[PDB]
């Protein structure tokens, strides 16, 4: 079970940024001043939001900008709590184990 | 409706505190913010503070002296604005506008005029302006009323209830002797005077006094 | 505190003509710029908010743009009814402050 | 156990995203300067401290507005360790079964 | 290093007018900016912190205003005894450096 939720996880998490990286562009051109507003860097500004790392060298400032900012973070973090669990149970097997 | 409702006028001799108000309806929410303020005769607009009545804190702009204290009745929805040991400095229009916590002023009050002076308040005398006997009128006649001897500022004049509109010309005030004195013009069609009546109405919050005065031609 | 800059104070322009005012900020504001008309013995009045967005109830002759330290408001065609002051505010950092404002003379 | 605790996580940081954008707003209002004082931004700055996002767009200057905002922080970051441990609690059912 | 640059380095006003002493940081200081009046052969004083921030025992004459890097401290109703120099600090990034100061004349 674990295993699988986890590499479906990932699976979705780079869906999760590539269409991140594509509506956060449509979300934020015709915004005066915004600067998520080419692919290649909105798909970097994708990543390190997914990874929570948030540099500020990019970011949304509309209000649909922003909600795709969400949800890309969720998509990252919940992949992550789900590898952590996956990396938890198969340790606690191998430990019952051993 | 009109959104927030102030009182037109307030006379305050110099030294002395004065307490205004600004009645709110319409839509009413948590993140609603109330802020005042200032403008002079002639200047522009200058942010005096503003007041949350959800949680009642309030903050005053640091530039200026502090003359307001703000505070909020949630009950009867009016927030408060005391102005306390004023000068003629703190003559001018005191606006209240509602900030619904996103940064723009969607309505604003109709201001207070607040005049600080020694003088005492004095209702205007309305006299009517009627041609004279020889006037040669065209295709247009036109008629005023005279306000004189009113204090403090500000008088409302309209003609026949405010039905009435185009072709009026409200004239400044004018101050000579601790009173004010204007005049309002109104131009209607030759043939519908006197058949049609034409009275200009005048309000003088100050003295809580409104008076008509009916324009007919000189006998 | 942000100081916005409004100039020239008096801009006189002819009837039908297309007519923009200036408003420059100390400081970069982003886009939290909102705009009222004054009338002569009027209260202010809401014209454009967030630099661009519309007002419902107001002519669709007004319009707004820029944003960082330079803000316009343009009226497309002007008309007797568009004589008034008229003033910008920012509202992005706090105090809220208002330009000196520019009255328009046709 | 595990789920309802990871529920009421959920729910509860809902109410502290909206109670710490008033809130912040309330503090930050009167520190010149402050950027952090309209609620429309504010719950979008909740929102990316809470996932530890932190692109530096805003943040709070003020003593109360920095208590708002770790109180924002901590109860993202609790929520999240919640759910993690939900999760694994699961997987250890489902993988002790297999 | 932050200049603080103070000017006028004189200001001359009349008894019970308000004052207002000018202090301009070269780049942005937050409100990180105290003020100090120091009496002829007396040691400086604290009058103000934080821009704005009242100290105890000062009178309620003296207030401060300002953030970024224009900064002003005032006298409401100014009086013999606030004949001095006063002088501008700041403490938002290392060292701390002081403004070149402003004298009261009255
Ligand atoms: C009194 C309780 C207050 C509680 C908070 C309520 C905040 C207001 C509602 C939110 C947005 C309204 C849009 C608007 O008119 O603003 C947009 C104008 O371009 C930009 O939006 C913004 O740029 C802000 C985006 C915020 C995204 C938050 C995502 C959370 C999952
Ligand atoms: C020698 C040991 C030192 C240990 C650290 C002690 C620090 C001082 C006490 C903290 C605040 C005093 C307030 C003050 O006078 O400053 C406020 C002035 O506006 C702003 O506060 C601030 O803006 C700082 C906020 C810090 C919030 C920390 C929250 C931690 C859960
Ligand atoms: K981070
Ligand atoms: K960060
Ligand atoms: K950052």
């Amino acid at each position: 079970l674990h295993w699988r939720a986890a590499g479906a996880a990932t699976v979705l998490l780079v869906i999760v940024l590539l269409a991140g990286s594509y509506l956060a562009v449509l979300a934020e051109r015709g915004a005066p001043g915004a600067q998520l507003i080419t692919y290649p860097r909105a798909l970097w500004w994708a990543c390190e939001t997914a990874t929570t790392v948030x540099y500020g060298d990019l970011y949304p400032v509309t209000l649909w900008g922003r909600l795709v900012a969400v949800v890309v973070m969720v998509a990252g973090i919940t992949s992550f709590g789900l590898v952590t669990a996956a990396l938890a149970t198969w340790f606690v097997g191998r430990e019952q184990e051993r | 409706q009109v959104q927030l409702q102030q009182p037109g006028a307030e006379l305050v001799k110099p030294g002395a505190s004065v307490k205004l108000s600004c009645k709110a309806s319409g839509y009413t929410f948590t993140s609603d913010w109330i802020h005042w303020v200032k403008q002079r005769p002639g200047h522009g607009l200058e942010w005096i503070g503003e007041i949350i009545p959800s949680y009642g804190r309030a903050n005053y702009n640091e530039k200026i002296q502090k003359k307001a204290t703000l505070t909020a009745d949630k009950s009867s929805s009016t927030a408060f604005m005391q102005l306390s040991s004023l000068t003629s400095e703190d003559s001018a229009v005191y606006y209240c506008a509602r900030e619904r916590g996103d940064g723009y002023f969607a309505v604003w009050g109709a201001g207070t005029t607040v005049t600080v002076s020694s003088a005492k308040t004095t209702p205007p005398s309305v006299y009517p302006l009627a041609p004279g006997s020889a006037a040669q009128t065209n295709s247009m006649v036109t008629l005023g009323c005279l306000v004189k001897g009113y204090f403090p500022e500000p008088v409302t004049v309209t003609w026949n209830s405010g039905s009435l509109s185009s072709g009026v010309h409200t004239f400044p005030a004018v101050l000579q002797s601790d009173l004010y004195t204007l005049s309002s013009s109104v131009t209607v069609p030759s043939s519908s005077w006197p058949s049609e009546t034409v009275t200009c109405n005048v309000a003088h919050p100050a003295s809580s006094t409104k008076v008509d005065k009916k324009i007919v031609p000189r006998d | 505190d942000i100081l916005l800059t409004q100039s020239p104070a008096i801009l006189s322009v002819s009837p039908g003509e297309r007519v923009s005012f200036s408003c420059r900020a100390s400081q970069s504001i982003g886009t939290d710029i909102h705009w009222y008309q004054q009338r002569t013995n009027g209260s202010p009045r809401l014209l454009i908010k967030y630099a661009s967005e519309s007002i419902s109830g107001i002519p669709s002759r007004f319009s707004g743009s820029g944003s960082g330290t330079d803000f316009t408001l343009s009226i497309n065609s002007v008309e007797s009814e568009d004589i008034a002051n008229y003033y910008c505010q920012q509202s992005n950092r706090w105090p809220f402050t208002f330009g000196s404002g520019t009255k328009l003379e046709i």
